């Protein structure tokens, strides 16, 4: 009786059949295409809708309704479990690391001989899943360490987000990293994979949060640990960087630019194509939201105020460390960094360098009639005559999204130096010198600013001198705020840093008086640092998931 | 004459179903039947939805439909329902299971029309009606909008002159402090080019027209000692209330049969082709009609399209919308075919042998113009898509029956032997950078952009050893005895094949001989059945681990295309980038049947000489082992996904028909037909992930086993605030303000969290009534149908715009009428909350608020007709000559507490609207 | 190493209608007959295919247009005609002798 | 009313043609043969390889 036998599935691929040997490489490049077509526009891997939380920038749209659970995060307030945007988050990232962890099962039963590279494709899984681990662990202190490939899908129902403690979760996810470290090439031929130095930075990363210890019950910082500042000097070592070809690009925005893709500053990016042979190409979706008003629509992260104070400079070029934001900028009066023409677009001033595109206080350039301001972010942005920018019902580009970037190298070594307080700062003060040189020459496509616009550019590396330990910190962190606007690392330095709370509270004081959004923003000590566990995770898991503190 | 005798069947009268004329017989009895909800939409095709004996179950709900014993689950739109003689209706799992293995949700006998021995006839039927749109939703005009949002800025204590819509507001304050409004004024041109001039459009009546019906059917018959046969011929046309929307068919039908070698074979043949083009509404027409404003304009100042520009909300042009969509027209070919052969050994003894076959063909031609309303564009796409779909079932059905007549005891025994086979596919071809920009030059060869091709094949095969036994003492006492053994392609080898029993007893009381005195009792019968029935309409892959090599290809919104290709080399394309495969689901090999046992009792009466029929039933539905797919527990990943037995499903429900014909002294003849209708549904068990995402109920805050399937957990509003003393007195809450919606704290805890909710709606009514009255007097013949639902909650979508201000995705977006009595200082005697510009208080959370009484009462269909006298007709030869007005949809009531319209349709899907028909009927 | 799909669909539709109109006389020896006829044929055409290329597998169940990885083309083209006939025939038969 | 069945296997390997067929024919005559009513219709279904 071979009626009901003689129909077969069609199109797809056995479950029996995926650990062939001949499909192992593409279920490789599967780890990797989740990371250029698995981000939504209220869910992408770049964390910039999380982001909001933070002083850095607004939620653009047309209002507060555009994105209301959005809103409610950006204020800290009316937060609620039960959110689609945590759910939907946190779901995408654990596809992320269940394609991963197929890759790396695929992979596992494949004999050395015959694959000579099966070492280098495990460090590359284990990189991804290791990635996005840490992603988790930044968005939620508590996450389920999904790290066993040969594991059952039943057994899946028995994972618990408390079996390791943070430490204990911190090591595990720093494992895949020092795996892929000790088993990464020095130098890859294809962009894509990452290479050893990647690896070692992001190692670096993970021990820098790691030091920073939280432990007990609450979200309050317990003190700082000497081993793991000792691991992130070890790992940040600039032999190493240099064993790659990593170093910083002769131009900021050169990091942002289509024209400079892959660059030596590009430790690792997410290769982001057009014409590509799919219905629009494998464009940066998760930014469609970003693009301004004058294509059309969208108009989100949309830098604040405050950032573009703290872009202010004195006549010395030092940032104003108390006097940054009593005062608005100042085109024709006050000093800025160059930095902040390549990171946020002012009313005024081409868009993207673009003298075609002039910024203007109008309903062409914001979609909130002045509500969120007129700032535009650029770094996410291209030109609109780039040829890069294609409209797939969202205005997308094929601009690379640099993960890791070789100032965030230096920034977390001199940081791992400062918190060791053993010596060195003046090695701390040299590579924030560097950086802060490094920003002085960036102005390949801005030096016409002085002679149309009156902008006065004047910043000038701090003296090598005998600095304090809180002196050297502030000096740091003014230098990671200035360097890393608009990339998503604000909010996570300052909730690693502990002093998230007062940072929060005195940045929704001063903008309550020029937005009303902020009038009944309110953030609390232990609760609206970390998002929630989502409900229904909890409720699938009965017994087995614990909610964040506070909540 | 029922084809069971001894279950729960519905005897459909088909002469009233052609009264109401409408396309789908289906959707004509949509509250004739007991224990039977029929939704339809209301767009031009007659697709509905249908409901047996509520939800028993977790996966399609469809019910199984056979013609000319061939069963199919395709709708009846696409066929020709003016040919059918009779309509019945088999709830009952021991009466359906006979008739297939996919019985679970009832089954529904439609018979074909035929040659009548001895005679030869013929039929012509012509309709024309004009539809009419009646539930118009009020929206707010350029005036209306403008107080709206003036009102909402001096709530807010924002200046309203700060709106930058170009609305400038002379307006002061009242002795009270309270603003007031003395005039608006507005900017000729929307924007700085003067290229959107300023307007007042009524966006609902520019996208509606009166929408013309046209049907003609002509049908012959002719019978014989030797045979017969049967030929119809019908055209339907449709167009909807919603321009660039429509719907025509063409259909032929042939029957036949011969007997042969005196009387003892048969070969008999039932066909019919049928050819539907339609053109269907773009998805959510009405919410962009309802969401943009009335003051954009239909056309520019160039006589372009209009569009919003500056700081107008981004809505589409719904008018523009319907005219670039009015090409896209879909053509379906039905080939509905069977052949049986009927042989008789001797007296007693039947074999038949019966081919069915259905084939259907479906080819579309889909075009995206260019498009530029203002700042809405798309860059200049233009792009065209041509999808084939191919569907082919056919069934072969092998049946042996033995009739024995000895004394008393009648006895049937019947066996069978069954086969399926269905198998789908679908290509399509997609093509780019046109120029012409027109239907005739959009073809892919002419194309010069990227082309992406697409396609797609699946089947499954169904195996079934049946067999019925039939008791018959006395013509008092009835026995049935059936037994089924299924087995499908869609499970593994282990569990294919299931068992499946079924009883029915049933005891005419009335051929008792100890109340042979009860003379008005003329028929009295209880019948009872307890069934067994397998359910696997299932995905046909549900056994199978899924890996799928999804390149990208395929369109998605957002950007989650969940594609596998990455430029790992990183060259920004340029080429055939690396691929692999990404898994859909995994596999479960241990899934096997749903069973469901139903119990069903039945008390049928007549009385005072066959006038007052009637028939009472209760059904107890129970369904275990349902095929859920659960989704993943949230770490497992994509794929996570799996078809389990993990359902529990139980339906208590009570029906009862009566009926009541009679004649009148001076000449009236009156049948008065009333039907009412209840039912409870409850969920048992539940996989733990099912009951977390809250997709079958909940929201995903509370589990949905043990409660109604659909129901939904939100806040309960207790008015709202009026005061400040009010806003002091309750509960803290996040944005709590004056003119807000307050929340009950439920566990009062003296604050309001996501932990104040409870269980607000529930999609049960308490009773769903129906009341057909024919009146007959003086060749002049009134058919009056009615039907009700009473205790039913819906929740209202459209409350959401037309109750707030800013409540949707984007602002400044067209709300309703009613907006404007907003609760205020000058207008206190309000419930609807103050306007607002921003959701403090988050009043787009589910909540009682948006849950409405959905009761209403409905004339479905009024007619009145007058037949030509016989004299007149055989003077013209003509042995009928009828003509007949009638109204559809034409009045309904509501409840008080339901703010909006159409009741039965409260969502933004297509509207129903008020047919008005003139038809013709003649007898040559 | 090529392997490809290409999935092929044709349509063809033609459509007739036939007035006729005919008169038969059988008057002393003379047998006419009159017959006159209008006809209307149109025929319309249409085909479209799809192309796709880089399968793994290599069988007809896998070889489906969404399961391949490679370069997709798409062609369809559609034509069409129409005809219009009025004829008129006419028959004489003289003593079954002469026609 | 008439069913059809035929196959073809070539003597060139992998090259057939089958064919089923179904053909229903009808006439009526109505109003004492002042009116008539007929109809052909054949269904056919032709799978080959070449
Ligand atoms: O809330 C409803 C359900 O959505 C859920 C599902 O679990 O989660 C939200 C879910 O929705 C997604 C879609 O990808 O994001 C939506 C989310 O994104 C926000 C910002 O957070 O807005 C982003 C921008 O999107 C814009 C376009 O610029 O509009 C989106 C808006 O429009 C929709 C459909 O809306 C309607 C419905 O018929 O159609 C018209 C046009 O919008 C409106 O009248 C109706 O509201 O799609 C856009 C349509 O445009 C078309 O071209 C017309 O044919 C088609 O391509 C689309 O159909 C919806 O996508 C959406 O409502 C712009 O308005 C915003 O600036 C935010 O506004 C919105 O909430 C996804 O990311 C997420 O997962 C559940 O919360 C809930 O059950
Ligand atoms: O995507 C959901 C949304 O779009 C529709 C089409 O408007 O569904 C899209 C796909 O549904 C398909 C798959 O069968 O058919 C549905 C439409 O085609 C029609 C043509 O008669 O129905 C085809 C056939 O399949 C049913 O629909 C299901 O059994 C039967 O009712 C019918 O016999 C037509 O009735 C439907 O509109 C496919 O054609 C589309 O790609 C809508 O279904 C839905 O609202
Ligand atoms: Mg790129
Ligand atoms: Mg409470």
């Amino acid at each position: 009786d071979d009626f009901l036998d003689r129909q077969v599935p069609q199109g797809i691929v056995t479950g029996d059949q995926i650990a062939s040997p001949e499909y192992v490489d593409n279920l490789v490049i599967s780890a990797y295409a989740i990371w250029a077509t698995g981000d939504d526009i209220n869910s992408s891997f770049s964390l910039w809708n999380y982001d909001v939380r933070s002083d850095d920038c607004y939620k653009g749209g047309s209002g507060t309704e555009d994105g209301g659970v959005f809103n409610a995060l950006e204020i800290s307030k009316g937060i609620n479990t039960t959110d689609w945007n945590i759910n939907d988050i946190w779901k995408r990232l654990y596809q992320c690391i269940t394609r991963a962890n197929t890759a790396l099962q695929s992979l596992d039963q494949m004999d050395e001989k015959t694959y000579p590279l099966k070492n280098q494709r495990i460090a590359e899984m284990r990189f991804l899943r290791g990635h996005a681990h840490f992603m988790l662990k930044q968005l939620f202190k508590k996450i389920v360490i999904v790290n066993d490939e040969n594991m059952e899908p039943d057994a899946y129902n028995e994972l618990s987000n408390t079996t390791y403690t943070n430490d204990e979760q911190w090591q595990k996810i720093a494992d895949d990293f020092q795996f892929a470290y000790d088993n990464l090439p020095e130098v890859q031929i294809e962009k894509g994979r990452p290479a050893q130095a990647a690896a070692a930075a992001y190692l670096a990363k993970t021990y820098l949060y790691k030091a920073y210890r939280q432990d007990g019950a609450d979200n309050a910082l317990t003190g700082i640990n000497e081993e793991d500042l000792k691991q992130v000097v070890k790992y940040t070592d600039p032999l190493i960087m240099a064993k790659g070809g990593y170093g910083l690009e002769t131009d900021y925005s050169m990091n942002f630019l289509p024209q400079y893709e892959n660059g030596a500053e590009s430790v690792w990016a997410i290769q982001y194509s057009i014409n590509d042979g799919t219905y629009n190409g494998n464009l940066n979706w998760g930014m469609g939201l970003t693009t301004p008003q004058i294509l059309g629509c969208c108009d989100f992260h949309k830098p604040s105020q405050n950032l573009v104070n703290a872009f202010k400079t004195d006549s010395q070029g030092k940032p104003l460390f108390s006097t940054y934001d009593n005062e608005n900028y100042e085109v024709a009066t006050d000093n800025v960094d160059p930095r902040l023409f390549h990171t946020v677009g002012m009313p005024g001033f081409p868009y993207k360098y673009n003298e075609g595109y002039i910024i203007q206080k109008n309903d062409d350039w914001s979609r909130s009639k002045g509500l969120y301001g007129y700032y535009v972010s650029l770094k996410e942005n291209v030109d609109p005559d780039c040829d890069c920018l294609k409209k797939g019902s969202y205005w997308a580009s094929s601009l690379n999204h640099i993960v890791i970037r070789y100032a965030d190298v230096l920034l977390m070594r001199a940081e791992a130096l400062i918190q060791l307080n053993d010596g060195r700062i003046t090695d701390a003060i040299s590579l924030i010198n560097e950086v802060r040189s490094r920003a002085a020459g960036s102005t390949m496509l801005i030096f016409n600013y002085k002679e149309d616009y009156g902008v006065n550019f004047k910043v000038t590396p701090y003296d090598l001198k005998a600095y304090a330990q809180d002196e050297a910190m502030k000096m740091l962190k003014w230098e990671r705020r200035v360097e890393f606007g608009m990339e998503s690392s604000r909010f996570f330095d300052l909730v690693r840093w502990g002093e998230a709370k007062d940072v929060i509270n005195a940045y929704y004081v001063t903008e309550a008086s020029r937005c009303s959004i902020y009038k009944n923003a309110g953030f609390t000590e232990n609760k609206n640092e970390y998002l929630p566990v989502p409900f229904e995770q909890i409720s699938a898991s009965n017994g087995n998931y614990t909610q964040n503190f506070g909540w | 004459r029922k084809a069971d005798l001894t279950g729960a069947v519905s005897v459909v009268k088909v002469d009233e179903i052609q009264k109401q004329g409408e396309n789908n017989p289906v959707k004509a009895l949509q509250g004739r039947v007991p224990g039977m909800n029929i939704t339809a939409d209301g767009n031009p095709s007659g697709s509905a939805t249908v409901r047996i004996r509520g939800i028993g179950t977790l996966n399609n709900n469809d019910p199984l439909y056979i013609i000319d014993g061939v069963p199919t689950k395709a709708g009846m739109h696409e066929l020709n329902g003016n040919d059918i003689e009779s309509i019945q209706v088999l709830k009952d799992a021991a009466s359906a299971s006979i008739y297939g293995s996919r019985a679970a949700n009832g089954v529904i006998i439609i018979t074909t029309k035929q040659g009548k021995k001895g005679q030869i006839k013929i039929n012509f039927d012509a309709s024309v009606s004009a539809s009419m749109y009646q539930s118009k939703m009020n929206v707010l005009n350029t005036e209306q909008y403008g107080r709206a949002m003036w009102q909402a800025y001096v709530n807010d204590g924002e200046n309203p002159n700060g709106n930058a819509l170009g609305y400038a507001y002379n307006w002061g304050y009242n002795a009270d402090g309270n603003p007031v409004l003395y005039g608006m004024t507005l900017s000729k041109y929307l924007d700085s080019k003067n290229t959107m001039p300023v307007a007042d459009t009524d966006w609902f009546d520019e996208i509606t027209r009166t929408g013309v019906i046209q049907q003609y059917n002509l049908s012959v018959s002719n019978g014989s000692e030797k045979g017969s046969s049967f030929f119809s011929l019908g055209y339907y046309k449709n167009l909807g209330v919603i321009k660039d929307t429509d719907f025509d068919r063409f259909s032929a039908r042939m029957n036949s049969d011969y007997k042969l070698i005196d009387d003892i074979l048969t070969i008999g043949q039932h066909f019919t082709l049928n050819r539907t083009s339609e053109v269907q509404a773009p998805g959510g027409i009405i919410e962009t009609a309802l969401d943009i404003p009335s003051a954009i304009p239909v056309y520019a100042s160039d006589g372009s399209w209009g569009g919003p520009v500056g700081g107008w909300p981004d809505r589409r042009n719904p008018r523009a919308v319907l005219e670039y969509n009015k090409d896209n027209r879909y053509t379906y070919w039905r080939m509905f075919g069977d052949a049986y052969v009927n042989l008789t050994p001797f007296k007693g003894f039947n074999l038949r042998s019966t081919f069915g076959l259905d084939y259907a063909n479906k080819q579309a031609r889909y075009f995206t113009y260019p498009y530029q309303e203002g700042t809405q564009t798309n860059n200049g796409k233009s792009a065209v898509e041509a999808k084939q779909e191919h569907w082919t079932k056919w069934m072969w059905n092998a049946i042996a029956t033995y009739q024995l007549e000895v004394g008393k005891h009648r006895g049937d025994v019947m066996i069978g032997m069954e086969l399926n086979r269905e198998d789908d596919s679908h290509f399509s071809g997609y093509k780019e950078d046109f120029s012409i920009l027109t239907p005739d030059y959009m073809w892919p060869d002419a194309g010069s952009g990227t082309a992406q091709a697409y396609g797609a094949g699946e089947g499954y095969s169904l195996v079934s050893f049946f067999g019925k036994m039939n008791y018959s003492y006395a013509d008092r006492y009835l026995l049935s005895l059936t037994l089924r053994r299924d087995g499908s392609s869609r499970f593994g080898k282990n569990h294919r094949y299931a068992t499946f029993p079924s009883v029915s007893l049933g005891w005419r009381i009335t051929q008792e001989n100890f109340m042979k005195e009860l003379t008005w009792l003329d028929d009295l019968k209880l019948r009872a059945s307890w069934g067994q029935t397998g359910n696997q309409e299932i995905s046909n892959l549900a056994r199978y681990t899924i890996y799928a090599p999804n390149y990208g290809t395929t369109d998605s919104f957002g950007g989650q295309s969940y594609g596998t290709a990455y430029d790992i080399t990183g060259s920004n394309g340029g080429g055939v980038l690396p691929s692999g495969f990404k898994r859909n689901q995994i596999g479960n090999d241990n899934i096997k049947w749903e069973t469901t046992t139903q119990t069903n009792v039945g008390i049928d009466f007549s009385l005072f000489k066959q006038s007052l029929y009637g028939s009472l039933e209760y059904y107890y539905k129970k369904a275990t082992d349902i095929l859920t797919e659960m989704a993943g527990v949230g770490v497992l990943g994509e794929g996570g996904s799996r078809w389990i037995n993990s359902g529990a499903m139980k339906n208590q429900g009570f029906e009862f028909n009566l009926g009541y014909r009679n004649k009148t002294a001076f000449g009236l003849t009156y049948d008065l037909n009333g039907n009412i209708s209840t039912y409870r549904n409850e969920i048992l068990e539940l996989p733990e992930t099912v009951a977390a995402n809250g997709k079958f109920g909940g929201n995903g805050v509370k589990s949905v086993v043990g409660h109604t399937y659909g129901a939904q957990v939100g806040y309960i509003a207790d008015g709202i605030f009026k005061s400040q003393d009010e806003v002091d007195n309750h509960a803290t809450q996040e944005g709590a303000a004056v003119g807000r919606i307050r929340y009950r704290d439920i566990d009062h805890n003296g604050v309001i969290d996501e932990r104040d909710q409870n269980w607000i709606y529930d999609p049960t009514p308490s009773f769903s009534y129906g009341l057909n009255i024919y009146l007959e007097y003086k060749n002049f013949d009134l058919t009056m149908f009615w039907q009700g639902v009473q205790g039913v909650d819906i929740i209202s979508d459209v409350k959401k715009k037309s109750d707030f201000w800013s409540a949707s995705n984007v602002g400044f977006l067209n709300k309703g009428t009613r907006l404007l009595n907003a609760w205020s200082p000058t207008n206190p005697n309000s419930d609807i909350p103050a306007l607002t510009r921003s959701d403090t208080n988050n009043e787009q959370r589910v909540s009682t608020y948006f849950v409405e009484n959905g009761s209403f009462l409905k004339l479905r269909n009024i007619q009145l007709g007058y037949t030509v006298p016989a004299v007149i007709s055989k003077k013209m030869r003509m042995d009928r000559l009828r003509f007949y007005c009638s109204a559809q949809n034409l009045l309904t009531i509501k409840s008080k507490n339901f703010t909006g319209e159409d009741p039965e349709n409260p969502n933004f899907s297509y509207p129903i609207p008020v047919n008005i028909t003139f038809g013709l009927n003649i007898g040559f």
